[PDB]
C-alpha cells in the first residue's frame, strides 16, 4: 500500500515525508533520497531495516520512536524541531525525510507542527499537508494540533 | 441505445470508482524482477492488455505501468528485468480514491493521463493507511455509459 | 462533462462516418508483400496500433486485418511474408457506409465485428458504371470520442 | 474496391452479380461460381481474362459487351431474355452470373430488366436489387429502365 515520497517545500524548508522501506526496495528508497537531496532521515517507526548502507552513502538516520498513531512526546517534539533548524541552517538548500509505516501518519505530523513552528497558521498547515496527501492524520493527532502552539522555534 | 447510454451519461455523477473497478486479484500485472525472455514476451503479445501495472515483491505495491508499444526495441535475446525497461521511460502513475466521481476520472481520464488509473481507499479501522482496491479503466466508464 | 455528452449521444443519429473516419492516406497500413523480419516488428509494436489493415497493390485495396496479438507467435527471422500470416488466420472484414449513421455503427461494433470498420462510397460521377470508393477507416474510439467530447 | 458476390433469388430464377476479376485473383472467382452454382457467366465489360479455365472446369462465359454505364443495346437484352430462359429451363435450380467492371452498374440493369421481364413491378425491381447492392443503377440506365416494357417473355 507504500505511497510514493512527498516533498514538502515551505519556508525554504523541504522535508520530504517517506514510507517505510523494506531491505529488498532499499536501493530505491535510498534512491529518492539522493533525489530530493535529502542527507537526513528521521525514522520513527520500529526498526525494520538496516541503516549502515545508508549512513555509508552519506545519509544520517536518526531513531525517535513513538507508538502507532501517538502524538510525539515532548522529547520528540523539541528534538525534532532542534534537528530541523540545525541542518538547514548547516546547509540551506536541503531535505529532512521524515517516515513512519506508510507515510500517512506519525511524520507528517512532525512536518505540520514544523510549519507552525515556523509561523505558518495552523489550518494552513494541516490544508498544505492534506492537499499533497490526502487524509494523513488521524483522530489524536490533529486533537493534538490545535492544543499545539508555536513559541515560534523556526 | 441512446435513452439508456444518456442516463449512463448522467450516473455518472452519481457512481463511484469502487462500482466499475476491477479488484486487483484479476488484474493483469507483472513482478518489476520478471525478466524478458520470448516466452513472457509472447504472454504479454495475447494478454491483448496494452499497458500492463509493474508491481514489486507484493502486488498492492505499484512501481510503474508497462507500455506494448515500448517494448518494440528491447529485444529479448537479452533477458532483462522489467525494473530497467520500465525506467527506460518514465511512465505516469495515476492515482484515483474509492469514492471519487466517475465523470470527475472521466475528465482526469482526458486530461492526457494514462487511461488506467489505479484506486485507493483510506483506512482507520493506529495510523490511517492507503489500500490499493484494484484498477479503473477509462473503457470501464464507457462501458457504463454505451451499455 | 455530461451535457456536451448527452448531446453526443443525441447526434450519434445524425453524425454519418465519413467525418468522424480517418481518411485512407493517414491510416497504419501495410503491403501484404513486406516481411516480417524484427524491424518491421517493432515498428508495429511501438505504432501501437492492435489492428492494422493489410492491402495488396494499391493502398485503396484491403485484403486482410493483421492483429497484433496474432504475432505472438511468428519467428521474426524466419522471415515471412504478411499475406501468409494472414491467411493463417482470415480475420473478417468490416465493412461499412459512408452516410450511416453513427449510432448504427456503433450497433455494429457492439457485438463481434471488429472494432475497425473501412468506410466506401458509391460514386456516380460522371457516366460509367457506379463504382465503391474507399475513404478510409472509422474505429469503436472514434464514435466513443464522439461521445465523450 | 471491388464488393463480393450477391445473389438475386425471386421467381426461382437465381442470379449472381459479380465484379470482374483480375486472375491473380481466378481460382476464387471460379470458386463462389460454383459455390452460388453459376453455370453460365455473362460478361459485358472488356475482356480482361482467360475464360478456358472456367470452360474447362464446366462453365461457359458468353462475351456481350456494351459501353461503361450504358443501357444495353436492344440486341444484347434480347439475348440475355433468350439465354435466360434457356438455361433456367435446362436445369431448374442453378445460377447465371453476370458481371461488368464492378457489380454496380450494368450487370445489375440486366438482372432488373430480367425482373421486370418476369413481372415483378418496377419499383420493386429497382428497390429490390438497391436493398442488396447500394446504389447499383447510375441515372440513364434508370431512365433507361422504365420506358422500357416488358412483353412478358419470361414465364
Amino acid at each position: 500500500n507504500r505511497p510514493a515520497p512527498v516533498e514538502v517545500s515551505y519556508k525554504h524548508m523541504r522535508f520530504l515525508i517517506t514510507h517505510n522501506p523494506t531491505n529488498a526496495t532499499l536501493s530505491t528508497f535510498i534512491e529518492d533520497l539522493k533525489k530530493y537531496g535529502a542527507t537526513t532521515v528521521v525514522r520513527v517507526c520500529e526498526v525494520t531495516y538496516d541503516k549502515t548502507p545508508l549512513e555509508k552513502d552519506g545519509i544520517t538516520v536518526v531513531d525517535w520512536p513513538f507508538d502507532d498513531g501517538a502524538p510525539p512526546p515532548g522529547k520528540v517534539v523539541e528534538d525534532w524541531l532542534s534537528l530541523v533548524k540545525a541542518k538547514f541552517c548547516e546547509a540551506p538548500g536541503s531535505c529532512v525525510a521524515v517516515h513512519a509505516v506508510a507515510g500517512l501518519g506519525r511524520a507528517p505530523v512532525l512536518v505540520a507542527l514544523a510549519l507552525i513552528e515556523s509561523g505558518m497558521k495552523y489550518e494552513d498547515a494541516i490544508q498544505f499537508i492534506r492537499q499533497k496527501r490526502r487524509g494523513a492524520i488521524n483522530s489524536k493527532q490533529l486533537t493534538y494540533l490545535e492544543k499545539y502552539r508555536p513559541k515560534q522555534r523556526l | 441505445g441512446p435513452l439508456n447510454m444518456i442516463q449512463g451519461v448522467l450516473e455518472l455523477r452519481c457512481r463511484t470508482v469502487e462500482d466499475v473497478l476491477t479488484p486487483l486479484e484479476d488484474c493483469f500485472m507483472l513482478d518489476a524482477s520478471t525478466v524478458l525472455d520470448f516466452g513472457v514476451l509472447a504472454s504479454i503479445m495475447q494478454s491483448g492488455h496494452t499497458r500492463i501495472p509493474v508491481y514489486e515483491e507484493e502486488r498492492s505495491n505499484i512501481v510503474d505501468m508497462l507500455y506494448l508499444k515500448d517494448l518494440a526495441f528491447v529485444d529479448p535475446e537479452d533477458c532483462t528485468p522489467l525494473s530497467t525497461i520500465t525506467r527506460f521511460y518514465n511512465h505516469p502513475l495515476h492515482f484515483v480514491f474509492n469514492d471519487t466521481k466517475l465523470d470527475a476520472v472521466l475528465e482526469e481520464f482526458k486530461r492526457g493521463k494514462s487511461h488506467l488509473a489505479i484506486v485507493q481507499k483510506v483506512n482507520n479501522e493506529g495510523d490511517p493507511f492507503y489500500e490499493v482496491l484494484g484498477l479503473v479503466t477509462l473503457e470501464d466508464v464507457i462501458e457504463e455509459i454505451i451499455r
